[PDB]
């Protein structure tokens, strides 16, 4: 089945920069619009960055402002992104997913339908203190 | 939360309430009258416990302060003599851990904050930093008092009342009196601030506390304790290894009870002097005659009844017992299909 | 369970006329409210009109007073929207929704239809 | 003593006639107002006899 | 001041289930809860009590004795950007139906097979959430709809929120019934020289 | 003969307000009037002096000094139909409360909001009357109730 | 402001027994009157029983004597109807109503409850 | 409850006001395998009234 | 509908220890009360102990004070009765029974267990 394995998480010092990746398999890269998310421990999922299937929009979220570089390689069908000027607020679990399949529910019709493809989710910690 | 290092315990003291603790019982204007009001007042000439916040000593025993937990009962009368403004607020509640609800009052330095949440209060709360080389001298660490702030029911903010202090010298400069009363859900705080010139006791005189706030909380409140700002000693010039230090300060706690008072409304709407109708026989004379001066004579003030010590009951010899023995101690019982029946009447069972 | 089917869309010269009808099927009546909405590309829906079955609590958007005229046919379970003197602004993508405007409680547009389009232009669609 | 006794409930829910009047329906306010009237008549009659 | 709400004609749905909509400024309450979220138009029906459905069972449920109001309006202007506003999600499968006013924010993988996948995604092991594909070209049955639910609760605590109150004056040499902030009476009102203290 | 009516147990409500029912047989009345109408059970409360509500304010009001008897019994067997008896109406909006024993059969459109709506067209402008949905499946609290005053 | 909660109904063979409980909440009381009325489908409401807050000049219809018993508990603010010897016509919808039965004035049935059904049948509901 | 003893030997009304007190009589009765002095009804045409 | 299962009986030397377990099955519970009784050959029944589920209305006989201790596990719907320093007197058949102990109402013992034996002797059972 379709899979999206996430990796690249770890505790990093505030004001630094790291990077993480999502390896996608089971579908062609151009079929689906891909992107990531972020999950604060006590709040719901939010959208941070995303890449167009072809690369037209590659829109981002102003919450992280200009601190992004998303890049998808077609040969490996793998998505990458990085953080700059890390701050504690960025501490969260980031997931990977691909759009394209959205449920079609007619008026009082059938709610069961195709859905998008999600990933695994890797945790990223930003803090000015060291680690043991 | 920080559990402080080494507190030096001393026995509690007491003082004399004098004619202090009278407040405007209602928001009504009366001009040049005498008004008899039954309300929760601080009894005149009462004990009033006296607590210190004076770290400074003669190197024999230092680190003297007092933030115990005190019951609330029907009301409280707080008074402060402090040329430091180290007292910053209070906490009230029933079980001040996390369970039922809690009310926090804290005055920042320019805007007092009141909040009602299921806090997680520290075992020994204090206001974090209060010395220099840090967030200015004063700093009101709302997280040093509580760790959890979940499920808040009420929040409020208003102009400060602590910072009325004028001058920092001469023992104490401004006596500050608060009265706390939780009636029909409303939490009422009355306050007044008056200059002082003496030490070790309240000042003789009459000062009518005016209402500050009537907050619609609805909590129960059964205990409380004082929130005290403390210098943190890990950078100070004096004895700076890990702990904390404080200056010179003292506060007064008394408990209100239901009393009938006579109050004097001036030509203005101002309370001038009052009489406690239960202090002594002369006071009952004054109250029954509704005047502050009593002419020579003999006046019937009250009545006296020898209350009953106990209660007794006497019914007759209790002898005509019912014959349950013939039914619970019979040699042979009847068959369930043909149960036996016995009628019992006119006997004591 | 319920379906709304529109008809009557197209293009017309400015100052012309048109007739947008739509039929409901699958609503147990009682207090039907059928309402026409417009969508201007790049904006949210704007109330065009509405009407209840025999309750005649009709609504007309402020700017369109007179331009529209709503009507019903309860036997055919249909609602009609006549339009006259189409100004260029009227071009938009039109829908009709079914709900229930109980007087004591309020209105809810439970179901929406497919839609038709209205083009006010000098050269047609 | 006569001026006072206008602040007495005499068993009603309030001594202010309007508060009773503007805080209950007529049939329930009538009994309270009658209680106040009875008390105030008694007070005035006591004054006049004295 | 509920007025600005209930007479706007900019709302696709304004339905109250225990209080008359146009008569909201008079009834007043102890606490109000403004719940807010975004759904699709064809789905708005399921923000009401009694009915059943995906949101009715797994995202947001109203008790059968709801005493509040539902206010829903299109936001195709704001949410659907050009090619997709995937910001919003919803629960597709859940172990049990939500109780009224219960929020579950977990991201546990829903299991329908015979073996707990336990972090594995595949057949009968699905991510519990699916994202809305809002595009401006979609039909209103799929377009964004902002939904706000105003629930009203009357506790024993002192009532706090009440609507606005009118006001009028007729001052001198007129016998008037008067109501000054609950102080009711009758009489002639005259300017005074008294000096009430501020409170 | 009012006693026959009182001693029938065919009435959900039988409440007199200035005369005990048991005594009605022994009195002679000057003018006697019977007022008949249908309401719903949860509303039979409001037919009594001093009450407040939709019926007691906009439809039928009793004077505070009323002297007479209110009788009410369920009519689910003659006033509710499988397809719905929508033939009974009640006033739901009105600019002011009625005076006692004052009838109003007007049907002018009631402006509920702030939209001047002379005519059928307009927003938040409602037809003042509303029809009871007397489905026979309704709870007894919503079933029809015949009332004679 | 008030609620009546019914429970305890169902189905039983002829000649069985049951007990229907109605709980009251929201009265200042003084002169409470809790009663049970029976609704036979295709007919109207009929009296079953009634009781005061301790007054105890109870009522029972003519054909209902003996079989049914009425009980009350002011501490729990509840009333119960014991059902015995269920003869088939006792299959109906039982409703508990609350009001005031004054000696001098009369009675009113101010509020009604949700109700519950009873089935005297050989095969249950 | 219902049962053979309840329905054919001894039945109490469901609004019963009294008390039931039971205690094992193995010491009194059941001396040997020759003590069978007690009976109970097993069949009847109709259930007993209270 | 119900079934009480005992276990743990046997024989022990004087002054020893033992433990008897009882398992309940078929109770809606609410206010379960479990009681252990002992029958010495040649007399009726004597109370040994009794408890309520989470109510801890524990009972101990006058003689068994200290000798008998008892505990319960609701999750495993089981009750354990341990005994220490077994005197020769306590040789008897032990039975576990269940019922309802309503504090306002009294106690009842609806059902009784199968029973086991405890023999305090110098040469075993």
């Amino acid at each position: 089945a379709v899979q999206l394995v996430d990796s690249g998480g770890g505790s990093v010092q505030a004001g630094g920069s790291l990077r993480l990746s999502c390896a996608a398999s089971g579908y062609t890269y151009s079929i689906c619009t891909m992107g990531w998310y972020r999950q604060a421990p006590g709040e719901g999922l939010e959208w941070v960055s995303g890449i167009n299937a072809d690369g037209s929009n590659t829109h981002y979220t102003d919450s992280v402002k200009g601190r992004f570089t998303i890049s998808r390689d077609n040969a490996k069908k793998t998505l990458y992104l990085q953080m700059n000027s890390l701050k504690p607020e960025d501490t969260a679990i980031y997931y990977c997913a691909a759009h394209g399949t959205y449920d079609k529910y007619a008026p009082c019709g059938g709610f069961a339908g195709t859905y998008t493809y999600w990933g695994q989710g890797t945790q990223v910690t930003v803090s000015s203190s060291g680690q043991a | 939360c920080v559990n402080l290092t080494t507190r030096t315990q001393l026995p509690p003291a007491y003082t004399n309430s004098f004619t202090r603790g009278v407040y405007y019982p209602d928001k009504v204007f009366r001009s040049s009258v005498l008004h008899s009001t039954q309300d929760l007042f601080l009894p005149f000439f009462s004990n009033v416990t006296w607590f210190h916040a004076i770290h400074v000593s003669g190197t024999n025993g230092t680190k003297r302060f007092d933030n115990p937990v005190l019951p609330f009962n029907d009301g409280v009368y707080f008074a402060s003599t402090e040329k430091s403004n180290i007292i910053r607020g209070w906490i009230f509640g029933t079980t001040l851990d996390s369970k039922t609800q809690s009310l926090l009052i804290v005055n920042n330095a320019t805007n007092v904050v009141i909040k009602v949440c299921e806090f997680q209060f520290c075992n020994d709360p204090f206001l974090g930093v209060y010395y220099h080389k840090n967030n200015k001298s004063w700093m009101e660490s709302e997280f040093r008092v509580y760790s959890s702030a979940n499920n808040c029911t009420f929040e409020y903010v208003s102009q400060p009342f602590l910072m009325d202090l004028e001058g920092k010298q001469g023992n104490f400069k401004n006596l500050r009196e608060f009265v706390f009363k939780n009636i029909d859900g409303y939490f009422k705080i009355y306050s007044k601030h008056t200059p002082i010139n003496l030490v070790r006791d309240l000042p003789q005189g009459f000062s009518a506390l005016e209402p500050l706030v009537d907050l619609p909380i609805g909590i129960n409140i059964t205990r409380f304790q004082t929130l005290l700002a403390l210098h943190r000693s890990y950078l100070t010039p004096g004895d700076s290894s890990s702990g904390w230090t404080a200056g010179a300060a003292a506060y007064y706690v008394g408990y209100l009870q239901p009393r009938t008072f006579l109050l004097k409304y001036n030509e203005n709407g101002t309370i001038t002097d009052a009489v406690d109708c239960a202090l002594d026989p002369l006071s009952e004379t004054k109250c029954t005659l509704k005047s502050f001066t009593v002419e020579k004579g003999i006046y019937q003030t009250s009545n006296f009844r020898v209350q009953p010590t106990e209660s007794i009951v006497r019914f007759p010899n209790i002898t005509n017992l019912c014959p349950f023995g013939e039914v619970f101690n019979a040699t042979r019982f009847a068959s369930v299909y043909a149960w036996n029946r016995k009628r019992i009447s006119n006997c004591v069972a | 369970q319920v379906q709304l089917v529109e008809s009557g869309g197209g293009s017309v010269q400015p100052g012309g006329s048109l007739r947008l009808s739509c039929v409901v099927s699958g609503y147990t009546s009682s207090s039907r409210y059928m309402g026409w909405f417009r969508q201007v590309p790049g904006k949210g829906l704007e109330w065009v009109s509405g009407i209840k079955r025999d309750g005649t609590n009709t609504y007309y958007a402020d700017s369109v007073k007179g331009r529209f005229t709503i009507s019903q046919d309860n036997a055919k379970n249909t609602v009609y929207l006549q339009m006259n003197s189409l100004k260029p602004e009227d071009t938009a993508m039109y829908y009709c929704a079914a709900g229930s405007w109980y007087n004591q409680w309020g209105y809810s547009m439970d179901y929406w239809g497919k839609g038709t389009q209205v083009t006010v232009s000098s050269s047609g669609q | 003593t006569l001026v006072k006794q206008l602040s007495s409930n005499f068993g009603a829910i309030s001594s202010v006639l309007n508060d009773i009047l503007s805080r209950l329906d007529p049939p329930e306010a009538e009994v309270q107002i009658d209680r106040l009237i009875t008390g105030r008549l008694q007070s005035l009659q006591t004054y006049v006899t004295q | 001041d509920y007025s600005v709400l209930y007479n706007s004609a900019s709302f696709s749905t304004f339905k109250c289930y225990g209080v008359s909509p146009t008569k909201l400024n008079d009834l007043c309450f102890t606490n109000v809860y403004a719940d807010s979220f975004v759904i699709r138009g064809d789905e708005v029906r399921q923000i009401a009590p009694g009915q059943t459905g995906k949101i009715a069972d797994y995202n947001y449920k109203l008790p059968d004795d709801f005493t509040g109001c539902v206010i829903a309006w299109n936001s195709n202007n704001l949410d659907s950007k050009v090619g997709g506003n995937y910001n919003y999600l919803y629960r597709l499968f859940r172990k049990s139906n939500l109780k009224p006013f219960e929020r579950d924010i977990s991201t546990e993988i829903y299991q329908a097979g015979s073996t707990p996948c336990n972090g594995v995604e595949g057949f009968n092991c699905y991510f519990p959430l699916q994202s809305y594909g809002f595009q401006p070209t979609n039909g209103v049955g799929y377009q964004p709809y902002r939904v706000v639910v105003l629930s009203f609760e009357l506790l024993h605590a002192p009532a706090t929120v009440c609507g606005p109150k009118k006001s009028t004056n007729l001052v001198k040499n007129k016998c008037v019934n008067f109501n000054f902030n609950g102080l009711t009476g009758t009489g002639v009102l005259t300017e005074s020289n008294k000096k009430f203290l501020p409170f």
